[PDB]
This record gives structure tokens, sequence and C-alpha cells, in this order.
RNA sequence: AUUAAGAGGGACGGCCGGGGGCAUUCGUAUUGCGCCGCUAGAGGUGAAAUUCUUGGACCGGCGCAAGACGGACCAGAGCGAAAGCAUUUGCCAAGAAUGUUUUCAUUAAUCAAGAACGAACCGACCGGCGAUGCGGCGGCGUUAUUCCCAUGACCCGCCGGGCAGCUUC
């Protein structure tokens, strides 16, 4: 129903609210503070008429918050009681976000002990920071005060706060910041245009003190500066009137900040904060947007329209309601500042620290949530304001520049020193701007957004040095990868004659070249090296270390691209070139050819009707891709009754070749027999017959099984299985006592549908879904080699994995459809970390093929029969109502496992990859821990065929018998053989009773053995369960034990030569 | 693959039987003489058997469906002669062999 | 091998027109018509006029390596008569004579199903 | 006896080349 | 009062039909429009002349829009009281014949008046023989075969009501 839905929402509004909003009891509680603050601010020495440049006054343990770098100054300093103590912020408007809670307070200025042209060569900024220097003194001593901490407010390093926290309890409750303020009309507004200047160019970097030049350059971001301390008062007043009186608006803007949060765009010098949506929403009060009357979620529906829509980099707004012939222009604040909004008053730019890049990623973030707002969807309010969206696991590639120090050498390189000079001295928020734009045009083509990290806000205690612009933290630049755009390896630039091309050339340098093309046309052309398809996708890389080294004299050395370190996982011991999608495309164009040649074949009593493949190497979901081989004819020895080789006492074990399945159908027809077991016959005599024609007239080499042909092609191998349509319904005929005869669902049955009718379609589905999204096959393979790595690989199926893996691709709402592999990969940790299996089936919508009417009709199944779903539930267009893909899935026990492991592994990868010096270990989370398992059974590596698939790589190996040299073979090789899967099944039949075991399939040389703890309890003596069990006579009465010392021996007799050593623990 | 089995052995006599219970030893499986493969060893040569020949394949599929067939042309044969033909008691069997055609016993007819 | 073309020879009563296309037929190599060889409008149809207009067109295509055509008859259709005109007869013939080689013949008069 | 083409996907150049089976040439400078 | 008419009414069973209504859908042809290629003509006649064309007519290719129409399959076949009825699919109501050991029990026939709709030789003259459409019954044999959907295609005999022929009394 449409008003259980929308009570639905109402309720989940409600209980977000209460959760972020704060109690009644901690109101009074800081209520109560700040009333002590009042008491004591209030009461404070005064100091005589000094010169500002005499600050030996001060008394050692505190130090000036400012840095103070030309020390020349023309003042006076005079200390006074604040005359007005006013609580400003958002914390009387009633809009406070739960994590952090903060109080500011407003300090006005006596009139008489500031000066006139105190707003020129940071005289204002000189005398506001002793003002706090004197204060901060005075209040440490103070037992009311647990911390007392020095910061930036508003992101201005020539800004210094003060901040107090109470003791002992409630010491995380609140903070407060302390903010002198001039007098209301101290300052002329019209003497802070960003086109006036109010620093002196002798006075900054000159000795002179009167050198003739140019006219003095603009000053708009201190300009900004000194006319934001005036306005303090100005912005809660107009709130009050607006905000205040309407509820709901309060829900939209306390939702809105948590949007903010999620998203990490509100902290940091320059981000989008909760202040300017108060603005946001009050313009759109002023419009005829929103009106007082909507509830909370309508203003977030209606703010995020305009955020989506509107661009304020060209086009800016103002919230001055009055149009005077004199008044600033919105041109010239274009001019100045990358972003234009406006106040009541037109100097006020209110938001000239936030930079384009960050407003088009919020743009960007925008219109993604609109298009979940007017989806209509269940759990769409989960994802919009309840998924983290880092920047680690929000692009496809991230980027670290590690000294910023460099960055100074960036703007010497470039033309900033006005800019410079007007921000004091602060070098790494200047080239940040010029450096993004610099980078985007030149990734036009590739990219779909460049974003960068914003520096965090410092915190420093009291007789400490400010922190340095160099010391600040570290910059990070986050890509989204555009993937039409990346296949091409070239910049197309203009043709030679007209003359932008010159433009080109200058753009570029040397690496610009001439070229020529088969459409006849000479061009200025650029031509990097990329082989492969992952080296394709690491072409940004050449591009910005090219770029930052030409025009920003920025070092290859000085640049850190965190691209595909993941990529070595998959890879071979050394091969970094590619990640394995030029193998498996070989592999699927032999596929091809062989269901081309079965097109046709000639002589068979029933055509052809459908081939089909049900293999992961046809789907590209092999971890490790398959290569065509050549047998060594001395390694083996040769029967020579059929061409089939067969592995030697002496030589190690052979290479590992497994045969992919191909299921075909032959024509219809009425001659098949109705009987179970004679249809097994006749299709046992199809398998010879095809394996005779097809050596016949193609000279392949084939052996023929009673379920299957191996046919070498090309040196692949494929295992052909021929199906019958009829069979599974001939296996349902089940003739009841009664006397009448039914059709009923068999475990045969069931696995016969899987294996012929089922398999194919998913196979054939991915497929197709790769075509769309080149990155799907690295993702998926990187997820099972994780899995397989824990040693949680028994328990679930390969086919499990992949509809997972496709379920990032296919319905990423939060985020954009993956592009790389180390960004699928992550989060596809997060969904198996953070997804509800109890009460919810992962949705895999291929192609389509289902609508909302259909999803909550599923839905409403599942819950209805939850207990006969097995504990992980799937559902796909082709199977519903049912996962078969699950039904012998994971237990309870080792899904909740790999949750564990999944939720403890994501946290340290993330820090890895962020941080700014290379990961020291990218195989850390690929090992397993090797602890809690009560026997481990080490193997020699020399029968290990799949030993070079290790994460850790052994540098050292064994002669396989294979030939380096390709060509044809005219014989069979060995096929699916290798001892350790052979000793596995061996291993779970004798004691898979009493016993877990737990191997690595891709290069493990250990196995775990796990006792069942109720197994090892004693028992009577029943017959059955006298499989390894013992007689005991402790108690005086014949009970069963385990031989646990029989098992051992066991262990080494079984795998002779293969097992090395047996150690048991406890 | 064989795991924990039982054993049912047959003797000559009954003699034998009670020897079999009196006997008391290591009774050790692998000797000298009688070695008993077991490892790599073993599963190279359960590979070699693994291999199957395509003519003794094929003589067996061939003899299966020689009988198959043999067994359903005596059935046709039977049910023609039997088609109409009523018994004693007047009981007349109702079969698809007839020219109206007739209700099958199937779950999914009865509830159409 | 022989590089192969595709003409249309459309046969009205009225006038006979040689049109040589691409395998495609989007590309015009060569189109003469019955009435740039005769000054009369009397003859336009005849079989001379056509025989003229097909051996202009027939030397054009071996400059150009044209060795083989393919031929598409079509007559007027639609409404009114669904018989080759005159000049198809003599235009075909004169290809021939002309030393061009002939593929496969084809008529393409449109025929309505439904009657007006 | 006849079959018509209604929607196409999108151009992908990928695609062809599995059924079908560049940088240019260098040019001096003056 | 009895029976339950080779009198009539109703119900039930499986079918059958270009019967009617509402929506839906496809197919060529024609015409017009938009773009690409080419270049002096195209159209019409007994001969011409009205017309269209270097601002590109006609011809060749691709796509779009509009108004009609529903071929061949199509029969002396079928349906409706008549006038009349032909692409696909869904829906609504109606109907003939056949099958019936169901039900009522004379409730019927013909009709001036009146009412609904309405293109643009002769005569209830007994029969017969062949085919033909639908329904039913029986059958030696062929032919497919039934998860659902469906139990048919051909041949032979028989019973009815129809569309018509050829003959007879
Ligand atoms: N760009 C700006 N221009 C002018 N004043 C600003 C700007 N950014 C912040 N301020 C001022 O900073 C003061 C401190 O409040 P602030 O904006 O930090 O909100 P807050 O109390 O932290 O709110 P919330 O909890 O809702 O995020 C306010 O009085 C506000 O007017
Ligand atoms: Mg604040
Ligand atoms: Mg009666
Ligand atoms: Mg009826
Ligand atoms: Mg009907
Ligand atoms: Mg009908
Ligand atoms: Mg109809
Ligand atoms: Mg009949």
């Amino acid at each position: 129903e449409i008003l259980f839905h929308s009570s639905l929402l109402r309720l989940q509004v409600e209980e977000l609210l209460k959760e972020v909003r704060l109690s009644e009891k901690k109101k009074d509680r800081i209520d109560a503070f700040l009333r002590e603050v009042n008491q004591r601010v209030v009461r404070v020495p005064s100091v005589p008429e000094t010169e500002l440049t005499d600050q030996a006054w001060l008394p050692a343990g505190v130090r000036v918050p400012l840095h103070q770098v030309p020390y020349a100054v023309k003042g006076c300093f005079r200390f006074l009681p604040p005359a007005q103590v006013t609580v400003v912020g958002s914390y009387l408007l009633g809009t406070c976000i739960r994590p952090d809670i903060n109080v500011d307070v407003a300090l006005t200025m006596p009139r008489e002990i500031l000066q006139d042209k105190d707003g020129l060569n940071q005289r204002y900024f000189r005398k506001r920071a002793l003002y706090l220097a004197h204060l901060a003194h005075h209040l440490a001593q103070d037992p009311l005060f647990g911390s007392v901490c020095f910061s930036y407010t508003n992101g201005c390093h020539l800004k210094p706060s003060l901040l107090l926290r109470p003791r002992g309890k409630d010491e995380r409750l609140v903070t407060v910041r302390l903010h002198p303020c001039p007098p209301p009309d101290f300052f002329r507004p019209c003497r802070l245009l960003p086109t006036k200047n109010n620093v002196r160019s002798a006075w900054y970097r000159g000795q002179s003190p009167a050198g003739d030049g140019s006219p003095e350059p603009p000053t708009p971001r201190y300009n900004t500066w000194v006319l934001q301390d005036t306005v303090l008062e100005s912005h809660l007043q107009l709130l009050s009137t607006i905000l205040s009186s309407a509820q709901g608006l309060k829900d939209g803007v306390a939702l809105l900040k948590v949007w903010l949060r999620q998203r990490e765009l509100d902290k940091g010098q320059g981000g989008f904060t909760g202040f300017l949506v108060s603005m946001l929403v009050v313009f759109l009060v002023s419009t005829r947007k929103i009106h007082t009357t909507m509830s909370g979620y309508q203003v977030l529906r209606s703010v995020l329209q305009f955020l989506a829509t509107t661009d304020l980099t060209v086009n800016g707004i103002s919230l001055c309601l009055s149009s005077d012939p004199s008044l600033p222009a919105l041109a010239d604040f274009h001019q100045a500042f990358s972003v234009v909004f406006l106040d009541s008053s037109g100097h006020l730019n209110l938001c000239a620290d936030v930079t384009a890049s960050t407003y088009h990623q919020v743009q960007h973030e925008a219109r993604l949530s609109m298009m979940l707002l007017d989806s209509r969807a269940d759990d769409g309010f989960h994802l919009l304001l309840m998924t983290p969206k880092p920047m680690i696991r929000a692009f496809d590639h991230v980027l670290h520049l590690r000294p910023l120090s460099r960055l100074q050498a960036a703007c010497h390189r470039l033309k900033l020193w006005p800019e410079l000079q007007d921000n004091g001295g602060d070098y790494v928020s200047a080239a940040l701007g010029p450096l993004t734009t610099l980078l985007e045009q030149g990734l036009g083509a590739r990219l779909n957004l460049l974003a960068h990290s914003r520096p965090p806000v410092p915190e420093w205690d009291i007789s400490q040095d400010p922190p340095k612009h160099k010391d600040s933290g570290t910059l990070t630049l986050g890509l989204l990868l555009r993937p039409e755009g990346l296949t091409s390896v070239l910049e197309l630039g203009p043709e030679a004659d007209q003359p932008e091309a010159a433009k080109f050339r200058q753009f570029w340098g040397s690496r610009s070249e001439l070229r020529r093309f088969q459409d006849g046309a000479i061009r200025e052309a650029v031509v990097w090296e990329a082989a492969s398809m992952s080296q394709k996708r690491l072409i940004p890389h050449q591009v910005v270390t090219h770029l930052l080294a030409l025009h920003a004299d920025i070092p290859e050395t000085c640049v850190h691209y965190v691209g595909g370190p993941l990529d070595a996982l998959i890879q071979g011991l050394k091969e970094t070139s590619s990640t394995g999608e030029e193998a498996l495309v070989a592999a699927v164009r032999c596929y091809d050819d062989l269901s081309r040649l079965l097109w046709g074949l000639e002589g068979l009593p029933l055509t052809v009707s459908a081939v089909q493949g049900a293999h992961p190497v046809l789907r590209y979901t092999e971890v490790f891709p398959p290569t065509p081989v050549r047998p060594a004819f001395s390694f083996y020895e040769t029967l020579r009754e059929r061409s089939s080789l067969l592995p030697r006492l002496d030589k190690p074990c052979p290479a590992y070749v497994e045969p992919m399945t191909v299921v075909c159908h032959l024509e219809g027809s009425g001659q098949w027999p109705q009987d179970a077991e004679a249809v097994q016959r006749v299709r046992a005599a199809f398998q010879l017959r095809l394996a005779e024609l097809l050596t016949q007239q193609h000279g392949l080499q084939c052996r023929a099984t009673a379920t299957h042909t191996d046919v070498l092609k090309d040196g692949f191998v494929f295992r052909i299985r021929v199906a019958y349509q009829r069979e599974p319904q001939i296996l349902k005929e089940v003739q009841s006592p009664e006397g009448m005869i039914s059709l009923r669902d068999t475990a045969a049955s069931l696995r016969l549908e899987r294996d012929t009718r089922q398999l194919p379609l998913l196979t054939s589905a991915l497929h197709g879904l790769q075509q769309q999204h080149p990155a799907f096959s690295g993702v998926a393979r990187l997820a099972k080699r994780w899995v397989r790595a824990q040693l949680l690989g028994e328990g679930f199926a390969d086919e499990s994995l992949d509809l997972v893996a496709a379920a990032l691709f296919l319905h990423p709402e939060p985020f954009t459809p993956p592009s790389s592999p180390q960004v699928g990969f992550l989060r596809f940790l997060f969904l198996v970390s953070t997804f509800d299996w109890k009460n919810n089936p992962l949705f895999v919508n291929l192609n389509n093929e289902l609508t909302v009417e259909e999803q909550v009709e599923i839905r409403s199944g599942f819950l209805a029969a939850r207990a006969q779903l097995p504990v992980m539930v799937i559902v796909t267009p082709q199977d519903r109502k049912n996962s078969v893909w699950t039904q012998d899935g994971p237990s309870a026990q080792i899904l909740q496992q790999l949750v564990v492991l999944a939720a403890e592994a994501l946290p340290m990868l993330e820090k890895q990859l962020m941080d700014p010096r290379g990961p020291g270990d990218i195989r850390t989370v690929f090992r397993p821990p090797l602890d809690i398992y009560d026997v481990l059974i080490r193997l020699s590596p020399r029968h290990i065929p799949r030993h070079r698939q290790a994460v850790d790589s052994p540098a050292a190996s064994f002669c396989r018998g294979l030939l380096s040299q390709p060509g044809p073979s005219s014989l069979m090789p060995v096929l699916g053989y290798d001892p350790p899967q052979l000793y596995l099944t061996q291993l779970r039949e004798a004691f898979g009773d009493l016993a877990l075991f737990f191997y690595d399939q891709h290069g493990g040389e250990v196995i775990g053995v796990l006792w069942k703890p109720t197994s090892f309890q004693p028992q009577p003596f029943k017959a059955s369960s006298t499989k390894g069990r013992m007689v005991m006579s402790r108690g005086g009465e014949l009970v069963m034990v385990p031989n646990v010392e029989a098992i051992l021996e066991d262990f080494a007799v079984l795998g002779e030569g293969l097992v090395q050593t047996v150690e048991a623990r406890s | 693959v064989p795991g924990f089995q039982v054993a049912y052995v047959v003797f000559q006599k009954p003699s034998g039987v009670s020897a079999a219970l009196a006997l008391k030893g290591p009774l050790l499986v692998s000797t000298e003489s009688h070695p008993v493969k077991s490892g790599i060893h073993k599963w190279i040569s359960d590979y070699a058997d693994s291999v199957p020949d395509p003519e003794a394949l094929r003589v067996e599929v061939d003899t299966f469906m020689e009988a198959y067939d043999q067994k359903i042309a005596e059935e046709e044969a039977k049910a023609k002669e039997e088609e109409g033909v009523p018994d004693e008691e007047g009981w007349v069997k109702v079969t698809r062999r007839g020219r109206r055609p007739v209700l099958p016993r199937t779950e999914a007819a009865s509830l159409r | 091998e022989n590089v192969f073309g595709v003409c249309h020879i459309f046969a009205s009563f009225n006038d006979t027109f040689v049109h040589v296309t691409d395998l495609s037929g989007k590309e015009t190599i060569c189109r003469v018509t019955g009435g740039m060889k005769v000054k009369a409008d009397r003859d336009e149809s005849s079989p001379y006029a056509a025989m003229l207009a097909a051996q202009d067109v027939a030397q054009r295509c071996k400059e150009l390596g044209i060795t083989a055509l393919h031929i598409k008859l079509r007559a007027t259709g639609g409404n009114r008569t669904k018989t080759p005109g005159p000049g198809a007869q003599s235009a075909l013939r004169a290809l021939a004579r002309s030393g061009m080689k002939i593929g496969r013949i084809e008529d393409v008069t449109p025929i309505p199903s439904d009657s007006t | 006896r006849k079959v018509k083409m209604l929607k196409k996907p999108k151009f992908e150049l990928g695609k062809l080349m599995e059924l079908h089976g560049e940088t240019g040439a260098k040019v001096e400078r003056a």
C-alpha cells in the first residue's frame, strides 16, 4: 500500500532524526556550561598600550597562533574585556548533528582598542590573534575546562580560534569555539570589494617603503575574510525569522547535513558545509521552489534538484532582494572567485573557499541521488542516507602527492604571486585550483570527474608553534574513469594546417608529433605505449606524470599512482603486462571455431541443434586463464594402444590441464528409448560416434568416454557432453503404490537440469555482461582469489561468487559501475560485510527481465517461506522462488566466518591504499591465520601441479613436461590430474563425519583439519557409527570414541609421498 | 573412492571361520613379497585404467540395445494380442491402443 | 576475378533508362537515357536509341575496371502494365555485344498486392 | 521467410573485431 | 385424470462459423517530405500539347509521415432474419446443428393493425445416386505423439440437419 510505504518513510525519517538530534537534558547541561564560560571570559585583566611588534609582555607558555611572517607592522595593541558576548551558530537555530556538537561565541571588540587603518597589512588579524592569546593564557589555569586548544576557524590559517571543553564527565559532550569580532559598523563595506586592495606590495615583499610600480593587485580573499567577522550576527537574525518558525525545514537541513556527512563533502578547508545549505534553503524559500509547509523529505528533494541542475561556476545567484544601481555586479565576483554565491550584503561571497572541482563533484553526487529519489523501490532511504561513500571506494584510481614542499615550486613555475600574496603564505590552496583545471583539460576524454582531498583542520595545544603548510597533511586526487575512450591509445589533435595545431604543440611539448592515417589526413598526435587492457587502464598515469613535470615542475618521484596493485594477485610470478584478458579471448575464439566445426559435421544420425558452453573460462571468470600446451614425449610414458599419455613414477607431477565443458543438443526425434538406463546407452553410442567422425574429418585427437568426449584443438582441451531434452522428465516418473504414476522432482533429475540447462544460461548471460563492462572479469576473478585464500573455498560455488560480483555492476545505486578491478573488490568486501542475508535476498537483474511489480511479489514470498530457503538466497530472472546455486552453498557457520573476515580485511586494505607511502605488503589480507586448526598437514611442492598459482611465489619451479615451442600435438596429454584434490576426496569421505578439511586450490601447501566436537564425545555402540570409533572401559561401560592416534597415521598412509609431515596440537 | 567399509567373507568350511575368530595377529597388509600400492603410485595406476577402450565400450552398448529392443518388441506384440478380448467375469481393459481417446492416469490430467 | 556492378534497366513504353551502380546501389557510375541519343520524341523508346545508350554506358565502364554486370529489369508497374518496353531487349543485347560480362538476371518490377 | 532489425545496441568496436579478423605513419617536421 | 407427440419451451455436454461489438496489431502498394550519389532532360500521345526541371526534375539508396485497401490462399465453401460478412491478438454478449433413458406438459401454426431492422409451367411432388460442411457412432490398417499446451492427420461403413447438382415419381 502507498500509505504503508509513506508511513514506512515517515518512520524511517523519525528514527534517523532522534538518533542525530540531542536530548533535552544534554541541552540543559550545555546551557549551564556556557553560562559558566560567560562568567569566566568577562573577568579578565587589561593591559596598557603597547606596540604590536613588542610581544615580550606575553608570558612563557603561550605562543601567537599566526606565524606573523612579515614582522614589521604599523599598529599598537590594547586589551580590554569583551563589550558584548553573543552565542552564534546553529545551537540556538535547532540544527545540530550528533557526532560533533559545537557552540560559537562572538566576542565584540571595544571600539577604543582598534584603529581605523587596522584592515591593512594583517593588522586586524594580528590584533585578533593576540586577543585570543591573552584569553588562552588566563583561561588555561581555570579548573572548569578539561582541555584548551587552538584551531582554525572557517578554514582560514590567518584566523585562529579557541577551543574549550569541560573536565571529567561530559568531556565529549560539547566544544565551544571562541570568535573575536569587530564592532558592528567598524569597517567600510566599500573598502572590501574583490577588486580593491588592502595589502601593499612594498610592505609584503619589497624593502623600499614607497617603491613605485604597477597598481596594487586586488586581494579578494583578504577582503572576504575581514568582512566575514562583521556579519556573524546578521546570519542568525535572518535564519531565526525564516527557519525557526516552521518545523520540517529544520528536518530537511538536518537530513542534508547527514547526506553531506556520508559523502565526505563537509569537513576540511573549502568544503561544502551545512552552513551553506542553510543559506541555500533560505534562497529557495525566497523563490517559489520551497514553501514553509513541506516536510523534511520534500526539503531534501527540493534542494537536491537545485544542486544537480544549477551550475554556480558560470551563473551565480544572489540572496539580496534589493536592486540598487550602485550595487556590486556578479561579473566581478566571477573573475575573482570560482564559485559565486551572494548575501544581502553583496560584498560577501559566502562561498569564497569552495573550488570548482569541489562543486562539480557535489553536482555529480546530486545527480546520482536524484535518480534514486525519482525511482520508486525499497531500501532507497537506506542507500541515500546510510551508505558511506569514502574517496577510496568511490573512485577507480587515487593519486598521492607525497611532498607538499614541492607544491611551492609549482607556484613558482606558474604565475601565482598575486594569489600567494592575497592568501598570506598558503601555497597549497593557491595551486590546488590551477592544477586540477590543468589535469582536467588534458584528461577530457578519459575521465568523467576529478576530485581532490581537502586538508583537515589542525588542532594544536597552547605553548606550541602553529602547524605549517608543509605538514598540514597529504594531498590525494580521485579519478573517475570513463569506460569509453580508454580503448584508444592516442590523443587526437588537429591537422597541421589550421593554426590551433600550434596550441596543441604547446600543451604536450616534445611528445606532440605528426602522424598520417588511412583517411588521408596529416595530424598532430601523441602515442603512448600500452599493449594489454590493464596497461590501457594506466594511461592516465602516463598523462599526469608528463603534464605535471612539463607544466608544474613536479618530478615523477613525487607522484605515487595507486592503480592496480592487486593485479599481481591474479597474475603469474613475474608477468605484470596483462591480468589475463588476452588469454581468455584466445580461448573463447578457439571455442567459437569448435562450435562452427560441430555446426556442419556430416555423418551424424541426428544433426546438431544447439552448442552451449558451461565453463568459467568461456564467461571470463577463470582466476588463472589457461594457455595452449605441448606435452614432452620423454617426460611421460606411452601406452601405444591409445593416443594417451600417463604420468611417470619418478618425474614430478605433470602440468595441470582442465577440460572445459560444452553441452551439445541434437535434433529432436521420437526414436529415443523411454527407459532411464537405456538413454544412457544411446548417449554413450553418440559419444563414440562423435569422436570417430571428428578425428576422421579434421584430424583432431579425441577420447570417447561414457559421459563425455575430450577433444584437443589448438592446444586447448574441450569436454563435449551430449544431452537429451526429455531425459529430466523421464527421471521424474514415479509410479506410486496405489496405482497412479506422477511426476516428482528428484535429486538426480534436479542435478541433470542444472548441468545441461541452467548452467549454459548463466554462462551466456555473464558472457554478455562482460561486453558492456570490461572490468567485470577482474573483479570476479579477484573475489574468488580472496575467498579461496582464506581456506573457505569449500562451500562457496563458482557460480555464486560470479552472481554476487555481477550484482555490483548491475545495482550500484550509491556508486557508479566500476571501471577498475581494485574498486570493485573493495565494494565486494563491503557488500559481504554489510548485507542482511537473513531478511533480504540478493537481486541480480540480468538484462532487465524483471519489473518492480515482480520484485515486490518475489520479496513478499521470500519472507513467507524463509525457513525452506538456504542461508544465502540469490534471485535471478531465470531462477526465481529458489536459489539453486546456494542450495548446496555455504552453511550458517562459514557464512558468518566470511563476514567476520571481510569486516576485518576491509579496514586494513583501504588504509594500505590510502597510505602516501607504498603498501608494505599487498598480500597481507590473502594469508590465512593457521592457528585454530587442530591438525595441520604439509604437502610436498614436487607433486603440486598448481604451485605457480600460490599467493606467496616460491621463485623456484619443477619441470612439468611442457614444450616452449608452439605447434601441434599428436597425442593426448594428462587431463584433470592433481594429487591435492584426489587426496581431499579420500579424506573427506573416510573422515568426513569426524573432521572438516580446509585447503586452498591455488598453490595451497597446507591442509587444515578441525575436529567436530559432537562426534568426539563418547557414544553408545551403533554399528553404523563404528567408522574409526573404538571401545573405552574407563567408566565401566562400552562406549565409542574416535581413535585419534590411528587417524593421524592414516593421514600419512593415504597420500604417501604427497604428504610431507603431520603436526598435531592440543 | 573407498573409505571405511564392511566385509562379508566366505570360507570353504565352518572350521576356518572358527580359526578366523581365534586368529590373533598384527595383520600386516603390505609385505615385501606382496606390496600394496598407495599414494602417487596408486593414482598413476588408477589413471592408467581410467582411459577406456572404444571397441569394448561399443560392444556393450550394442549388446544392451539389442536386448532392450527385443523386450520392447515382445511387450508390444503381447499388448496387440490382448487388446479387446474380454475375459471371464466380463471385464474389458481400457488401453490407448483403441480408437477412442482415453483419459491418461496422470496427476496433471486429474487436476485439469 | 571479375569486378561486379549492378545495372538497372527501366523500360517504359515512353522511354528507356539504363543505369549502372555499385553492389549496394547507392553510388552512381553512369546513367544514360534514350532521349539523350536521338533528337526526336517519337524514338525515345525506340530499340535503336536504347542500343546507343547501352553502348555509351558500356564504354564508360571499361576504363573504370568494371567487367561484369548484374541486371535488374523493371517496368512501370503499379496500376499500369508489367511488360518490359521495346528498348529493354536491344539494350541488354548491346551490353553483351560490347564485351561486358553478364551476371544474374532479375525482374524488379513493382507489383501491387492490393488494387486501388 | 523474413528477418527484420528493429533496435541495435550501442556501437562497440570490440564486438565487431571478433567478427572480422591505428597509431599511423611517421612524418618528419619541417 | 393418463402419456410424454419423428408438436412446442428450457437446461446440460463437447464442438463449430469472412455472425455482431469494443480495443489491439501487421503487410505491400501509392503519395508526400528529409538527406546522399549523378547530370539534361523527365512526363503524355496516333502525333502532339497542358505540366515538372541547373534553386537538380526523372532515375538509384536510406529513413519518416499520411489516406485507403486486406491480394494470391478463396471454393458455387461457411455465417446471419434480410440488407450483408475476410490481416493478428485479447475481451463481452448471442446462435445453428449434433449428443442426451434431463426438465415443463399443449404452452402451437398463419396473420390485416402495430413494432425493430433495412444496399447505394406449377404443386410439402414418394424416392435414388454421387460428392460437400458440421456433429455423432463403429472399424483392418498407415501416420505422429502429448510436463504445460494438447489427444489429432488419412481410409472405410452408418446416422441427422444444411449449401447445391443429376435424375426420377
Ligand atoms: N563562508 C562563510 N561566510 C561567512 N560566514 C561563515 C562562512 N562559513 C561559516 N561562517 C560563519 O561561521 C559561524 C560558525 O557557524 P558554522 O557556520 O560553523 O555552523 P555550525 O554551528 O557548525 O553548524 P552545523 O552544526 O549546522 O554544521 C557562523 O556564524 C557562520 O555565519
Ligand atoms: Mg559552528
Ligand atoms: Mg417431446
Ligand atoms: Mg449448449
Ligand atoms: Mg467460439
Ligand atoms: Mg466466431
Ligand atoms: Mg471479430
Ligand atoms: Mg466427419
